[PDB]
């Protein structure tokens, strides 16, 4: 059939080949995948192995000695074939970072180091059970606007030259670097940010701005459960290490409230590690932004006037 | 339309090997067939002597949608704003007689706001009808929207029987929200 | 008088983030216009915003291109693809139009290239100026902590073999910047934030 | 079925279900779970080849 | 006490730029912590339990907030 | 008498019993706890050896010989 990999799993093999390119190598060995996962922030490959026991130091040092003895590797082709064959076997949950652990256990070259380190084969079964129950979270829960703009699938924006040019000046400032398209539900708010992404690929934006545009889907984050903290923190973590500007449609619904979700965006917008583009209604703008003095310090009032005839 | 989207994606992602066969081959060789069918279709519609405005969206096609979502006849849509201010004195005299000195004073306050002889800080025309009762105060308002506004039902009536108190002054708000939905409205101040 | 002393303290940090040239005339003119025209907030919030907004607008002309130049570049891109597409066709009507597109592109290349390439070569040099200010201001801050945490083996490699080395590069780029400004008929306002730049923010 | 007299081949099929419970993605372990399991046996995949069912298309 | 515009957070910023450099002896040096009301509200109620652990650490360490 | 555990120390105690059973052992030696506890992301035990002195690359090597 056909296999489907996420953007995080796709860049994993690319980042593993980048580290192996500096050590003079011509093939990509599956042992380079475990090295990259052990150098991330709040990784899942370490917490899962801690429940089963063993010694990660003895396993990490064993994987680093395999890549040195190296002269697409023949052992890597078996990993890609197992990801396509075992893609219709278990139950729910697609592909992510925790599902790649079981793929490396089926390789005979990787199973010998695990058995000689501590965590055997039977310990890996009970370890992935308790943990069970654009990047990875930016593909299913977010929609990149620059991807649809460069692919010729975006409607042209004509008549917003006096508004798009003002947002660029706001993003170039040190403070108050969070624009908010304050207008009315009928004068145009989402289409304004559509024209900004068109000037990014063409190169009309200054050199001080080189980020992307990601449309944060509110209805996609509320799919299912409790479990909302695991989905909101995953989006903020991917946007920090990649440096990108996220777009939030109707900020009065997600920022200011059932499940508390506005608490995870306050420390990010205060330290300058996050840039958001608001587009709410003036009716609800005076009850969620101007009411809190801490929100006015980072958001700037951007009026959207209805065009004439 | 799909070929223009795939051609622009290859030129932006550093791929000048696939878009070279779309903008230079797949598109220039197909524009001649599409333009040929559109020219032969327009010539065949004139031979039938009917349905000329059934395939090209023109001024008469837009007026059909507006006339359906409201109820105004089509004959009132083709009347421009310039021709309405010229034949205004002859229409008001056919319904309201006797007040020859009052009809001329109404047109003198509206024509001075449409040509450009006054600053854009005042509305259309502020009136103040007086005189005894039964002289032509209510009928004159109904005849104004039936010619200039082309909508007799778009006349709001805010009586002072319940808005006389000081607590109802802030709702002049109910009157502010009502005039926002309908721009061309007639605000009548009775009593 | 107290507002002028506040803007002068953060002048080094504001010049590093924006990357423009902040002069002493824009500091006095900012506090004077904020106490007569725009008056609805409080100091220094109603004076600092006048500097960050004026410095952010200058960044566009120092990196991108104005509307008078961007409009000419968009017309040349539509004629380059059309001239090549009409060349493959063997129609009699396409040969007459091809002679007019090729004759029009010759005039554009004689006026757009000598003007657009001036901003492209300046972009590769002006962006390096900001990278020098971000590193020189960081080394002066990292070496200060070593003098207060008892660490002489760390501050000796920053104040001697880091700051004096990266300082000579900034002095070399300032000499080459004045040479390119004479070939563009700019420099008095297009890259210097003065009193005329502050007045444009209040007037808008 | 004509050549027929647990089973020697059923014990091997049950061994695959013990490992397929911890893999990646599929559906629910029920009637449709044993559909994608009989294709791995050499004595059962021969009928699908002569009938027009490709192993890669299953 | 003042209008929301004269500067409040910047006043406390100058205090850390004087005690660390040189002003008061080491017998009175206290760290400055910025307690945010949005960090404690996040997560899972449990809002009063997380606040008690913060007030306890500010006493044995001798530091202001 | 009562015994109450937490969350971080609870998962470490259960992990020490599984490590001693997969290697065919008899007694539960205390050295089978510090090895699993150290292999944690931003663990509290790593900052203890780096503050009071001592290299963290030589202390763990002495636990595997036991
Ligand atoms: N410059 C423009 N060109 C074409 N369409 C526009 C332009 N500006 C706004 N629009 C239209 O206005 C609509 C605005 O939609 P959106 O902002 O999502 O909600 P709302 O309609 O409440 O503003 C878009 O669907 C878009 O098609
Ligand atoms: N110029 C006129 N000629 C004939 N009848 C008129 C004229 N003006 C008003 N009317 C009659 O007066 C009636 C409406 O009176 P109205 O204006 O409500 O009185 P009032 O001004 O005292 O409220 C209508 O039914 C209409 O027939
Ligand atoms: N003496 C000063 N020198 C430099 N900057 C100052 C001084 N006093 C205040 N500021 C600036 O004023 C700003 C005030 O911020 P803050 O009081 O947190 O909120 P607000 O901006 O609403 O007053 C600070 O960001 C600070 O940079």
């Amino acid at each position: 059939s056909s296999m489907q990999f996420t953007d995080k799993a796709t860049e994993t093999l690319n980042a593993a080949a980048k580290y192996a390119a500096e050590n003079s190598h011509v093939q990509l060995h599956p042992s380079h995948v475990a090295v990259v996962m052990l150098d991330e922030e709040n990784s899942l490959f370490r917490s899962i192995l801690e429940k089963a026991g063993g010694d990660v130091v003895s396993i990490e040092r064993g994987f680093k000695k395999i890549m040195v003895r190296q002269p697409h590797s023949p052992e890597l082709a078996k990993l890609l074939h197992y990801a396509h064959e075992h893609m219709k076997k278990q139950r729910d949950l697609y592909i992510a970072q925790d599902h790649l652990i079981l793929a490396l256990a089926d390789l005979p070259s990787m199973a010998q180091v695990l058995k000689e380190g501590g965590v055997t084969k039977k310990s890996l079964e009970n370890a992935v059970t308790h943990v069970r129950g654009a990047y990875e979270a930016l593909s299913k829960y977010c929609i990149d606007l620059t991807e649809l703009a460069a692919s010729g699938k975006l409607d042209p924006v004509i008549g917003r030259d006096e508004i798009i040019s003002r947002v660029i000046r706001v993003l170039s400032r040190r403070t108050k670097n969070n624009p908010c398209l304050v207008g009315e539900p009928g004068v145009g708010k989402t289409a304004i940010a559509e024209g900004l992404a068109n000037r990014i690929v063409k190169g009309d934006i200054p050199s001080s701005l080189q980020k992307k545009v990601y449309s944060l889907d509110i209805g996609s984050l509320l799919a299912g459960a409790g479990e909302f903290e695991e989905r909101l923190k995953a989006v903020l973590k991917e946007l920090k290490e990649a440096q990108a500007i996220v777009f939030i449609d109707e900020i009065h619904t997600v920022l200011g409230a059932a499940i508390d979700a506005a608490n995870l965006l306050k420390p990010m917008l205060a330290r300058g590690e996050l840039r958001c583009i608001g587009a709410t209604t003036l009716t609800e703008y005076r009850q969620y932004v101007e009411k809190d003095p801490a929100f006015e310090r980072r958001f700037q009032l951007v009026m959207v006037e209805e065009p004439s005839v | 339309d799909e070929l223009k989207a795939k051609a622009e994606d290859a030129e932006r992602r550093y791929d000048l090997a696939r878009a070279a066969d779309i903008r230079y081959y797949a598109i220039p060789d197909l524009e001649k067939r599409l333009a040929q069918l559109q020219a032969e279709k327009s010539q065949a519609d004139a031979e039938r002597a009917d349905g000329l405005l059934a395939e090209v969206v023109g001024p008469d096609q837009i007026m059909e949608v507006v006339s359906r979502w409201t109820g105004i006849p089509v004959s009132n849509l083709q009347r421009s704003e310039k021709e309405k201010l010229l034949h205004m004195e002859e229409y008001m005299k056919q319904h309201v007689v006797g007040q020859d000195e009052a009809i001329k004073a109404i047109c003198d306050a509206i024509r001075l706001s449409r040509t450009g002889l006054q600053n854009r800080n005042r509305p259309l025309a502020s009136f103040l009808f007086l005189g005894p009762t039964g002289c032509g105060k209510t009928l004159c308002v109904k005849e104004l929207a039936a010619f200039l506004f082309n909508d007799p039902g778009a006349i709001v009536r805010i009586d002072m029987s319940e808005y006389m108190e000081k607590h109802a002054v802030s709702r002049l708000g109910q009157l502010t929200e009502a005039v926002r939905r309908r721009p061309y409205t007639v605000v009548l101040f009775d009593e | 008088t107290d507002t002028i002393s506040i803007l002068r303290g953060l002048k080094e940090r504001y010049e590093t983030h924006h990357g423009v040239r902040i002069a002493d005339a824009a500091i006095v003119a900012a506090a004077q216009l904020a106490a007569r025209y725009i008056t609805q907030r409080f100091m220094p919030d109603k004076a600092i915003d006048l500097i960050d907004e004026a410095c952010a607008n200058t960044r566009v002309q120092l990196d991108s291109q104005p509307e008078a130049i961007d409009k000419l570049e968009r017309r040349h891109l539509q004629l380059e693809v059309e001239a090549t597409a009409l060349e493959k066709e063997k129609d009699a009507a396409s040969k007459q139009r091809l002679q007019e597109v090729r004759a029009e592109m010759a005039r554009i290349q004689e006026e757009l290239r000598p003007l657009k390439m001036k901003y492209e070569s300046e972009k590769g040099r002006l962006d390096e100026i900001r990278n020098l200010s971000q590193r020189l201001d960081e080394l002066k801050a990292k070496a200060e902590d070593a003098e207060r945490r008892y660490d002489l083996a760390r501050a000796a490699d920053i104040r001697y073999y880091a700051i004096p080395d990266l300082e000579k590069r900034l002095a070399q780029l300032q000499a080459e910047k004045s040479q390119a400004d004479a070939e563009r008929a700019d420099g008095l306002l297009a890259e210097v934030v003065g009193p005329d730049q502050i007045m444009e923010v209040v007037s808008r």
